[PDB]
Parts: structure tokens; C-alpha cells; sequence
């Protein structure tokens, strides 16, 4: 039962590491996306001009 | 346990209240960007006119 606990806690820690990783990657991609959308808007409005 | 209940309730309420403020920030930023585009469009109109 202690072995299963240790394994469950290890799995938990693995999932936690991947969770925070995916969260940071999501944040970075969202920031970058907003930047590219702004750049597209700036390019397209000047294209029209 | 009561201290836990109280502090958790306070955290929850303050978090949801400020999340509503964050949604207001998103709305304000959207409006800001919309008006920024309007300013650029009107500036192009003034240029041409």
C-alpha cells in the first residue's frame, strides 16, 4: 500500500510538472498570438492605406 | 477548521470579484483597440481629404 502511495505521488508530481509546463506554454502562445494579430492589423490597415 | 472555512471563503469571493475586474480590463482593452483602429482610419481620412 505504501509502494502504491509512492507511485501515486510520483504520477501526481509528473502530471503537476506537465500541467505547469502546458500552462506556461499556453500563456506564451496567447501572448505571441495577440502580438501577431496586432501586427496583422497594422500591416493590413497600412496595405489598405 | 473554521479558520480554514473563513479564509477559503474570503479567498474565493475576493478572487471571483477581481476576476470580474479582469473581465472589465479585457473589455476596456478591446474598446481601447477598437478606438485606436478608428483613430487610424480617421487619420487616413484626414490625410486623403
Amino acid at each position: 500500500t505504501k509502494e502504491r502511495q509512492q507511485k501515486a505521488e510520483a504520477e501526481l508530481k509528473e502530471l503537476e510538472q506537465k500541467h505547469t509546463q502546458l500552462c506556461e506554454e499556453k500563456n506564451l502562445l496567447q501572448e505571441k498570438l495577440q502580438a501577431e494579430t496586432e501586427l496583422y492589423a497594422e500591416a493590413e490597415e497600412m496595405r489598405v492605406r | 477548521e473554521e479558520k480554514r472555512r473563513q479564509l477559503l471563503k474570503q479567498l474565493h469571493e475576493h478572487e471571483t470579484e477581481l476576476e470580474d475586474e479582469r473581465k472589465q480590463r479585457a473589455l476596456a482593452a478591446a474598446a481601447k483597440k477598437k478606438l485606436e483602429v478608428d483613430v487610424k482610419d480617421l487619420e487616413s481620412q484626414v490625410d486623403s481629404v
